[PDB]
């Protein structure tokens, strides 16, 4: 329901999600606050990549889990 | 001098326990008294996202004598000159033999946030910084986004997350952990997660143990080698025609266009692993071969190493089964000879193909029904190695 | 009006069906004559992945050719 | 080879033995290939009063090949290009097996003070000084009171002060002294001091010897430190009830904050020379021990922290006595928890009050009479450890 | 008219003295007193130093406060 | 009466002062040829710290003594 | 990892085995981990003729991991930004454990001949490439002939020529060669030399063997060292009387002003090698003491700097026989101290002098008899030791 | 009659020469290609420093030899 | 009309010649008296080294000087 993206700044950000949801649509809902493209934009929880299209009761993710975003900035 | 080295372990154990996400350091390969720290512009900041590197010298006698510390990038701050050294006077007047790194460099992470205008390094910027703070931002920000901000040096820090993640993922995970029941695979799910409980009591049907590995992105390698290893723990004949093939490799990859000299290191670790099957080692000698981090690594880089050959080789077969506009080097290179870089179907059946062997993988996501599917490859070769596919992560299970 | 399908296990497995069809009922189809999942199933037609929703003649996919089967085996 | 590294060090040796006051260099931590040099500008040239560093690689093989010598310093010089490397070719076409480092160096502090225009690495440079003097002169000295004369930097000379000096003192004075008798001191003070041997004459009324400490700026410290340890080699309740305050001071400290790996260190010195007397250790043992540089320096350093501690602890007591506008805290790591720095009336209280014992300080100046005043702290306990206060220094009495 | 002066020993001595005084005079005061002589006292009011030539009133020292004394034992 | 105080830069500079002076007077003759301020100076006689408001008899610096002059120029 | 630092020495071994002409590079002194490299652009390039030195840093674990490269020489190109570091993603993205670093900058010396304007690390550059040829080019050989070709930077690249040279050359010829029939000269010349055969003949009229010396410039000194040393093998009086004078050599040089501690090392080498005469060794075992590099250099460097000795000492014999302008002393700093620098007719007569010696010089050029002309020096002295004058080289005879 | 010369580049250059030439015509054959003045120019062969005014057949160089060139760029 | 020569072995040759002879003539008459042959021969007189094509008169080698003689000995 609530869960915690920690990002290259060290910063945090918390996310409102169902468990339900897709990654493409957590990545969507990043971007709808860093305005980081879910282009460069990519997931990883608990040492899992994470696919842009399986949800979050597929990997395991729980409520108050604590993943990270890694950017791929487009590279070269 | 022998105390000094002595003490900058117990630093750097200190600073290795706890990570500092935004300020981190280390030492330059062999240099110890020669360290380099990466440090984020705080948030609400003019530096945010713009990263700073600098370089430390440790002096010959610590910690009688303050470290030399300062900015190799450029930067706009009252306290830092733009010749690079650092106002702060823990490193000069007020130092003591009680203070680790992590109070320096957290002290400068300090001094970022919130700088110090009445002790002035440069003048200038503190008179700015009093007076008018629109400019002050401002120019942060393009000292920020020209020389912080520029290209390459994000790589570093976005290495450095890496690190900081499959370290820590590392601290909870080991490389191969033991041999347990799967039941304890109910209590890593969820109650509002039947459907889950429910593949897992069809798992139960199955196999009744299960071994984890850790988290890499190599989970599919490491799995595949120690599980393929201990499988020859029994079967003579083929451990032999497995020697056979491993020795013919090597120099099919050479001849495939792989330097030797590089590909030599991991073929003997490669063998050595094989070596102590040869010899039969009780499966938990193996496992203490396994869970050492530079054979493990070895062995993985190989595997890897192998699925490039075997796809290189039978060009045609795959390329245009490649997902995107690739070829299979390209393919290689981007996807395969790198490590911690996911591994996927084409993966599989090239590393199973290239030793010809079989390999069974219980694969349990959603599906509907108690349903985990079963997959043999090559089809209809009866496997004596099992793996168990969870979305994203691979582990091993037994019978 | 019908097309041929490539695993890499090594077989080639050939279905029916109609050049109006969407990607999910293939899918299906070879869920039956093969029984791997179409929640496990990845095509791509000559270095293009489908998607679910859109048709066969959509991608334009003329009956004689083959498109290649991979099953969704992302790890690590 | 080995004959490199081998022959490094006895060019460090002659570079020892005499110091080259304006020019002088030494290696960087760990690397013996790796050295820099600290080059002060000669007065009557426009460079004086700014400091050049320049660091230096070995060849692989010394001494067949010349050092590779450049200025890390910006400096306007028509032999010395503005990226850094120097014209002189001693160290290109002209070297010698023969020649130390010392040559070098030497030679480059004899080409500040007069250049080179003949055979320039810059020709604009050499124009210049060879036509228009006035230019040359004023723009080498903003070119030094920039690049060269700003902020830090200075720092390393002035620290390079401090260790010359109390090198050389270290040289003259031990840390601590034999047991002589107290005599001595009519031979250090003049004839036309007559006030001053009226004090001594009043102490060899008192105290029948004296043991000297090297005034380092922990001269207190030390002397403490070796009078009441060597007072615990008689009073056994008195050594056991010590030895308890100081186990607890340990986690004391490191529940009032401190980090405790760091503190370990120290405290493990403060224990051990505890238990060379805890087991009865001769006198002569102990000041052997004492004599050890880092076993003593370790001691003081506890000493130090431990002041800190009872002071913040006591925050109260005391932030209204401090002199200034500092805080407790402020003060701690001001005057307190760094090495070399002064001790003052607050630091003996303090110290004394945190170990719960009595010292006695003979204080003589200047004072009309024959009069030297005891002090015992804190009041009326009746001490057994004697130390005598001459200005600026401490030393120890014997009854 | 008088103040009072306390001693780090962990004791509070007090004196009787007019508002016009120097410092010299108010040291000796202490001097009579305890019986540490001027040459060795250093004392400060809340923070900032006395000077001997200075009057109290002239450093304004309210008469009620307390000034804090300390012997000059500065060594090493 | 003379004196020969020692700088950073290994230049040795004479002074005339009576065993009478100050210290704050000496740096104050020492200001008045490099014009380094008394604030910045601070003086050290063989291993001993030097306090601007004692004499040079306190501390048994004779005629013909060598003391540094180490500056503390004001940090950061 | 201690199988990162094993595994840079086979990289090394890879790059040592065949060198990269343009691309090569090293280790910098003591430093494994911190490599530095030299590259020539290439022709038909911007770039020819400058030399670019970039800076290489492996990680604490290789392979697993890139090596962090980049240029420490300013450069125009699109792929490499002015801040120094290289778009070439084989060292971000695509880096694997099989790949060598000759790979890497084997690829760099690839990203010059042909750049790569689609991933630009600065666009500009980029677009310029793209669009205007012309300025690309003419703008990259200016930053060439300024940053590049510029002074100082070319003397570590014509080092390395020598060093290339003179390895090689030491590949072939050993430091001192067995004893050998002269015979074999025959052998080395031509059959359209028939003049030089007749100096052959009419040198096997004299001597009956030879041996040789490598010509690494110290041709004469070598010869003349193992020569005179052999030749003590038999007197004992003129052994002893050479000792002495040996031993009275080096204070005669350090009051000569050359600084002892440095000349104190070649001094021992000279009198060990004169102590395994003195107790007497066959001719080979003193023939494989100077076959040892370490020793025969160390040898050398002493006959040269007692030549330079004698000369200083004789300065108004010699001075107006100096060919040009210099002095006694510039010619010996110039043409005799320093290492591999050639000897010619003033050397030989003033080491003979100088350890007062006879010695026979046998010259074979091109004069028309079958003449080869015979020196002693100096005259009338009966020469015990003889060597043997070929243009440019120098080698010892035997009777 | 035909030697190769190999320089710094670690390009190689070949020459026509008589073994009856000089050093000096040499240098002068190499400056009539590269520019490079015979003043910076400086020969090498096997070891051997080469004298501006000998001969070819006077060092031993025979046809098809390789001698380098060493550029003293005149130096500081 | 003659001159000296000295030679570095310790020796002082001397020869009679006239003022307007070359060099080559010169050192062929050394040739004689010693038996050194000129392709050997280098001499310098006080500083500057002979050519052989020029005359004696025209190096201004009065008659009374000394010019000093060493062999080509360049090797290594």
């Amino acid at each position: 329901m609530q869960i915690f993206v920690k990002t290259l700044t060290g910063k945090t950000i918390t996310l409102e999600v169902e468990p339900s949801d897709t990654i493409e649509n957590v990545k969507a809902k990043i971007q709808d606050k860093e305005g980081i493209p879910p282009d460069q934009q990519r997931l990883i929880f608990a040492g899992k990549q994470l696919e842009d299209g399986r949800t979050l009761s597929d990997y395991n993710i729980q409520k108050e889990s604590t993943l990270h975003l890694v950017l791929r900035l487009r590279g070269g | 001098g022998a105390m000094a080295l002595k003490r900058i372990h117990k630093e750097l154990n200190d600073l290795a326990r706890d990570p500092p996400a935004q300020c981190s350091a280390g030492p330059v390969g062999d240099d110890m008294f020669h360290w380099q720290a990466t440090i984020m512009g705080p948030n609400d900041s003019p530096y945010q996202g713009g990263v700073f590197f600098l370089t430390i010298h440790f002096p010959t006698d610590y910690p009688f004598k303050p470290p030399k510390v300062a900015f190799t990038t450029r930067i706009y701050h009252p306290n830092i000159n733009s010749n690079g050294s650092i106002s702060l006077d823990i490193l000069r007047s007020q130092w003591s033999p009680a203070l680790t790194i992590s109070k320096v460099l957290l002290s400068i992470c300090s001094l970022l946030c919130d700088p110090n205008p009445d002790d002035p390094l440069v003048p200038e910027i503190a008179r700015i910084y009093k007076t008018d703070r629109e400019k002050y931002n401002r120019i942060a920000r393009e000292w920020t986004q020209k020389y912080a901000m520029g290209g390459s040096a994000y790589d570093e820090a976005i290495m450095a997350q890496q690190d900081r993640i499959q370290q820590e993922i590392a601290v909870q995970n080991p490389l191969v952990s033991e041999r347990l029941e799967l039941s304890v695979l109910y209590k890593e799910y969820a109650e509002d997660d039947n459907i889950y409980q429910q593949k897992i009591k069809d798992l139960h049907k199955k196999y009744s143990y299960i071994r984890k590995t850790r988290p890499d992105g190599n989970s599919f390698y490491r799995a595949f080698g120690f599980s393929h290893l201990e499988a020859l723990l029994d079967d003579s004949k083929e451990l032999q025609r497995f020697k056979a093939v491993s020795a013919k490799s090597k120099e099919d990859l050479v001849s495939q266009g792989f330097t030797e000299f590089t590909i030599e290191d991991f073929h003997n670790t490669f063998m050595d692993l094989i070596e102590q099957v040869e010899k039969q080692t009780s499966v938990a000698d193996l496992l203490a071969s396994f869970n050492d981090q530079s054979t493990s690594d070895y062995l993985v880089v190989y595997l890897r190493l192998l699925t490039s050959g075997y796809l290189q080789r039978e060009s045609k077969f795959f390329e245009h089964f490649i997902e995107g506009g690739r070829t299979v080097k390209e393919f290689c290179q981007q996807e395969v000879e790198p490590m911690c870089k996911e591994s996927d179907h084409i993966h599989i059946i090239a590393l199973a193909q290239a030793l010809s062997v079989s390999i069974q993988v219980e694969y349990m996501d959603r599906g509907e029904g108690g349903t985990t599917n079963p997959h043999i490859f090559p089809e209809g070769s009866e496997p004596k190695v099992y793996l168990l596919y969870r979305p994203g992560h691979y582990d091993i299970l037994y019978k």
